[PDB]
RNA sequence: AGGACCGAACCGACUAAUGUUGAAAAAUUAGCGGAUGACUUGUGGCUGGGGGUGAAAGGCCAAUCAAACCGGGAGAUAGCU
RNA sequence: ACACAGGUGGUCAGGUAGAGAAUACCAAGGCGCUUGAGAGAACUCGGGUGAAGGAACUAGGCAAAAUGGUGCCGUAACUUC
RNA sequence: AAUUCCUUGUCGGGUAAGUUCCGACCUGCACGAAUGGCGUAAUGAUGGCCAGGCUGUCUCCACCCGAGACUCAGUGAAAU
RNA sequence: CGAUGUCGGCUCAUCACAUCCUGGGGCUGAAGUAGGUCCCAAGGGUAUGGCUGUUCGCCAUUUAAAGUGGUACGCGAGCUGGGUUUAGAACGUCGUGAGACAGUUCGGUCCCUAUCUGCCGUGGGCGCUGGAGAACUGAGGGGGGCUGCUCCUAGUACGAGAGGACCGGAGUGGACGCAUCACUGGUGUUCGGGUUGUCAUGCCAAUGGCACUGCCCGGUAGCUAAAUGCGGAAGAGAUAAGUGCUGAAAGCAUCUAAGCACGAAACUUGCCCCGAGAUGAGUUCUCCCUGACCCUUUAAGGGUCCUGAAGGAACGUUGAAGACGACGACGUUGAUAGGCCGGGUGUGUAAGCGCAGCGAUGCGUUGAGCUAACCGGUACUAAUGAACCGUGAGGCUUAACCU
């Protein structure tokens, strides 16, 4: 069964992994640094590390793309403005992944993401 | 449900004589502070192998 | 990185059958039966055309009255002479297998605007 | 594929339309089959047009396939169904009149001399 | 018998007239450079070593440092040896040439095998499937009893149950060969062989070929 | 004009799988029968142990039944364990 | 037995999709539920793809599945009509 | 034959092979006239048999998606 | 008898043989084709369905064969439950009846949370006589074995008549075991297009969730068999059954006794695989370690003060690997994974804008827009320090030799 899977099976359904990851980049557009578990944060990175490459065109042919996910207007206040335009001369890597120990009174691994660049 | 032997406190020893799960084993430090951390992970106050990586 | 392409381009030919599946055709063969070489062909519609290199099968379809008989040639093989166009085709969707299923009126398969 | 109940199509004249697979045969524990092989076979329905009764059992010989061949000029022949010529339950190879389409250029070589005289495309 | 170590590095076809594809696997063999013989008096060897170190010298094993730095100048890989007797090859000889198969017909290959986990082992073993219908479950991927009634009570080393599946180094035995170059490490072979370009493969001369 | 044909609510609990020291002290999943009536359901009453109830099966009558439950006879009796 | 995959007389029973007080998803109004963080091997239950076909399976098409709506055209045997 | 010992009755129909099923045979061990006879119809979770449609029952599995198992942290059982 | 689960089939085992097939011979009323008949040899192999509770059977079709037995007619904590060994009754026969049949047909029930003696898998520890790293020898053993059809032989020899060969040489099938995704299909949710129902994004626009992946499509990497291949070598050694020469027991005679040639698919090796826990702990490639004072009839050690090597672990990034271990690729002495760039490959001509079109919708701009797993390039993000483990020249005796 399976063979590959780079991405994490983590848990529950589907649609709930989906309705996190959405809802949880609003939040990483909203305070550009996150505290959470090691697999939440690494994969996070998912479309929206490449949704910075996207956005630092500009251009009208990707007007309607990039606002699939995360249809809340904070992502479009900053998207094809800063969101993307800040990054457009670095060549890649805009997002950094470390772990930070164990939750306080148990033993679920931690970890922090963030962008590379932010105004705090 | 069936039982042969009650198991003695030396057949016991077998599993509470030589078995390991942890050690403890010398723990990492900063030059900053002496509050002992695990060897790849960032302490509370920001520190990780000398690149101090977020400040509040 | 591949270091076989000069084994691969030992087989390939130059000539690349380059048209999208649809046209109407004619495909020669030797068949060479031991001591019996004749030119023989086959006419019908390609129903898949490109792009694996050396794995590149090439199949046409008779579309006859009454008859689906189906042909695979692999043309950088040596046993293959000559592909010949005689009508233009179109399609927009998928490798033409449908053409398993569609016959008669529903076998005309566009015509390019040619 | 061609196994035990599969149904075969007709290739010869006073042959029958529908017609049923019983044995492979030909080797020890066969159960698939391509063109060339033998097969045990009934006819599953009798029609005004066969000189031949249902539940019958006689033998044919394969010249069509759905899964195809590439031996005869090496680039394969593939069909919408499978196609069997009816064999003489008494002397041997085929006993229609007349042969439906191509079929195989085998079934005219010096083991079916009797069929020289028929005129299939090949 | 000796042989080459290298990898598989693709696979072509070159068809025949009749006629079908024939399969054709391009091998390629590196560092066979030699630096033991083991022969004379003691313990019943007669043997050669190839030693195909070929690794990224920051990161080479302590043992390793100041092994080859006089002779062979890289480390890591497989060691191989193979039995040879009375060829007179020494330590300051020439790498092991592909040209022994310039007159060769067919090959002989031992070669890492692709990998299936635990797989199962009715996959493994081949066992006949008991049929999943009017009430039997549990029966249908499973090596079946282990043993005989009453008397035994022990097992037997005949029946087979649990382990690894792939893997194995195998036994491909008639390769026939279609080409070979000495100058450029190359052969070409009709058929299929264990593994892929991630593997290691050893070819010998064939015998039972 | 429906002891009409099909089919929801409403009632039943026939079929297959699951569960079987269970999540459930027979429950769940999907089908299936009946569904204006020899149909169903709320309330208070009446029928009690050889007596009820039963268009009848040793079916049913409070986790108890070829004679239920509880106080006494009772420490029944035994060419017997 | 309980902060229990449970049971439950009578009322109002919105909008949109629909044959539907089925199922679905939008008001009014409500919720993310006191074990949850990883892993998604063996192993289990439930659900859903696929070629040629084809019942060849099996005492037995049990189960499983195609089919499944509506308007119109059409409708055999036998018959006590 | 819901009753013909044992015997696929004996023969034909349908099947590739039919102790089941369909039709006959009379010479019924133990059919037989309201503890009915025989035919039959509307109804039937009734008993048995055929064919097509269709199909992962099967060739033979190949596979994928949930929710448990599996590991930890707080709490923490049993049969024997 | 204070519970020894039963017949039938599936599935998994193990040992013999009075030999079915294959292999080796003899006889014959054995030309030859067969057949009829008897041991030589158990080395290799030895069915699919129907009706039926059946093993037992009576039938349809295959095959090189459809051999014969043992083990509670081996295998229900490995399977169903048809038959039966749970109530039900039914029709016929019998009892006056409560009921039953040298009666049949039909309805009806099948457990586990696997502990230990065990086996599989995997890690730690002890030892091989200091401390380690990596390969090898083989005391022993398992695996392989047989086998179709067609063409030449062959229409010859032989045979009233009908017919009709031996052998080594080729072609062509099939597969137990084993390899792979190529051939040719299928599937491919991670790539892209078409699309139904509903809600929503302030609205427009066209986009997203959800409904068997809601519906229909191709397709990579991959998976796979419903695909294709390769392999049961010759030799060496000594035999079995058997063929001979020369020649004795028992002065003839004789393949057996001495001598001598020749003898099987098996046996011992070769072919493929395994293996030093082989207290009998083997070899090689090599690598490193050269402490002390107080005390003991004291090669053992006890206390204390000093000093650390070879080489490991921890720490990790990760995948063609994998339950977990482990295995391969990698830790700036850097392309292991992510971002980025370019190739490679798939999908099908985006949205905007204009125009045509009563309008729906198309067409151009535009081979457009988008592109995963395969590969190279690019360090843009990410892959702990001294500390830990493990030393400080290794026991007795025989001998050599320098003080």
């Amino acid at each position: 069964m399976r063979h590959r899977k780079s991405g994490r099976q983590l848990n529950r359904n589907s649609s709930h992994r989906q309705a996190m990851f959405r809802n949880m980049a609003g939040s990483l557009v909203r305070h550009e640094i996150i505290k959470t578990t090691l697999p939440k944060a690494k994969e996070l990175r998912r479309v929206v590390e490449p949704l910075i490459t996207l956005a630092k065109t500009d251009s009208v042919a990707n007007r309607r793309l990039a606002f699939a996910r995360t249809r809340d207007n904070e992502i479009v206040a900053k998207l094809f403005n800063e969101l993307g335009p800040r990054f457009a001369s670095r060549a890649g890597g805009y997002t950094r992944i470390l772990k930070c120990g164990f939750r306080a009174g148990d033993n679920a691994p931690m970890a922090y993401i963030e962008l590379v660049d932010r105004s705090e | 449900a069936v039982q042969q032997n009650k198991p003695t406190r030396s057949k016991r020893g077998m599993r509470r004589s030589h078995d390991a799960l942890t050690a403890v084993t010398s723990l990492s430090v900063d030059k900053t502070s002496g509050e002992k951390h695990l060897r790849h992970h960032i302490t509370a106050d920001g520190y990780y192998r000398g690149r101090k990586v977020i400040a509040k | 990185s591949n270091i076989i392409k000069q084994l691969e381009q030992e087989q390939m030919k130059q000539d690349v059958p380059s048209f999208r599946p649809g046209d109407t055709v004619e495909v020669k063969v030797w068949v060479v039966e031991g001591s019996k070489k004749r030119l023989q062909a086959f006419e019908g519609v390609v129903i898949a055309i490109r792009n694996r290199g050396l794995h590149s099968a090439f199949t046409v379809r008779k579309i006859s009255n009454g008859e689906g008989v189906e042909r695979v040639f692999q043309t950088h093989s040596p046993v293959v002479d000559s592909i010949s166009v005689k009508r233009r085709g179109a399609v927009r969707k998928a490798k033409l297998y449908y053409l398993r299923e569609r016959t008669g009126k529903a076998a005309r398969i566009k015509e390019r605007l040619n | 594929m061609i196994q035990e109940q599969t149904m075969l199509n007709v290739a010869d004249n006073s042959g029958a339309r529908r017609v049923m697979c019983i044995k492979v045969l030909g080797g020890s524990h066969r159960r698939y089959a391509g063109v060339g092989d033998i097969i045990k076979i009934t006819i599953k329905e009798a029609i005004p047009r066969g000189k031949v009764k249902k539940g019958d059992v006689l033998k044919a010989v394969v010249v069509r396939t759905k899964k195809g061949v590439r031996r005869p000029d090496g680039s394969v022949i593939r069909f919408d169904g499978n196609a069997c010529v009816l064999l003489n339950n008494n002397s041997e190879q085929p006993i229609g009149t007349r042969i439906f389409g191509p079929v195989t250029r085998e079934l005219r070589s010096e083991k079916f001399m009797k069929i020289i005289s028929l005129a299939p495309e090949v | 018998m000796i042989g080459l170590v290298g990898k598989k590095v693709g696979m072509t076809r070159i068809f025949t007239e009749d006629g079908v594809s024939i399969p054709v696997t391009v091998i390629e063999v590196e560092a066979n450079r030699v630096t033991q013989v083991k022969d004379l008096a003691n313990d019943g060897y007669r043997a050669i070593q190839v030693t195909t170190g070929a690794k990224k010298a920051n990161r080479v094993t302590k043992p390793e440092a100041g092994h080859f730095a006089k002779a062979g100048v890289e480390a890591g890989r497989g060691l191989w040896e193979f039995r040879l007797a009375e060829g007179e090859e020494f330590t300051v000889g020439q790498s092991i040439s592909v040209e022994l198969f310039a007159d060769v017909k067919k090959v002989d290959v031992t070669g890492t095998s692709k990998g299936k986990g635990f797989a199962g082992t009715v996959k493994r073993w081949n066992f006949r499937t008991q049929d999943a219908t009017h009430g039997n479950s549990l029966s249908h991927r499973v090596p079946g009893s282990i043993g005989q009634n009453q008397t035994p009570g022990k097992v037997f080393k005949g029946k087979k149950m649990a382990g690894q599946m792939g893997n194995e180094r195998v036994t491909v035995q008639s390769l026939d060969v279609v080409r070979v170059d000495a100058e450029r490490n190359l052969l070409l072979v009709k058929g299929a062989v264990p593994g892929a370009t991630g593997s290691d493969l050893i070819v010998k001369p064939a015998v039972k070929a």
